[PDB]
């Protein structure tokens, strides 16, 4: 995935 | 609710616009990130893994890398930076 992708499950 | 960082922490914070000393954990995540991309520190080829050696984030969570995917263990490494 991109960098985002993985971080905004994180975030979620 | 709310969260409040330690000085380090809230100096990461505030260098990408943070405006507060306290925080949700969501708000605390969403600086972080700008953080970790304005300083593009995650790997062009595998972007989960995030490069923090040598890096005041590195110093914080006190790795030299991460995965993006280790949610729990990313909030470990934030909780040390919490008052
Ligand atoms: C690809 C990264 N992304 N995806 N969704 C959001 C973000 C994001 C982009 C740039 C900087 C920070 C974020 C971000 N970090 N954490 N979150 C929420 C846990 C976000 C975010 C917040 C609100 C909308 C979208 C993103």
């Amino acid at each position: 995935l991109t960098f985002a992708e993985y971080w905004a499950q994180l975030a979620s | 609710t709310l969260v409040r960082p330690k000085p380090l922490l809230l100096k990461l914070l505030k260098s990408v616009g943070a405006q507060k000393d306290t925080y949700t954990m969501k708000e605390v995540l969403f600086y972080l990130g700008q953080y970790i991309m304005t300083k593009r520190l995650y790997d062009a080829a595998q972007q989960h893994i995030v490069y923090c050696s040598n890096d005041l984030l590195g110093d914080l969570f006190g790795v030299p890398s991460f995965s993006v995917k280790e949610h729990r263990k990313i909030y470990t490494m934030i909780y040390r930076n919490l008052v």
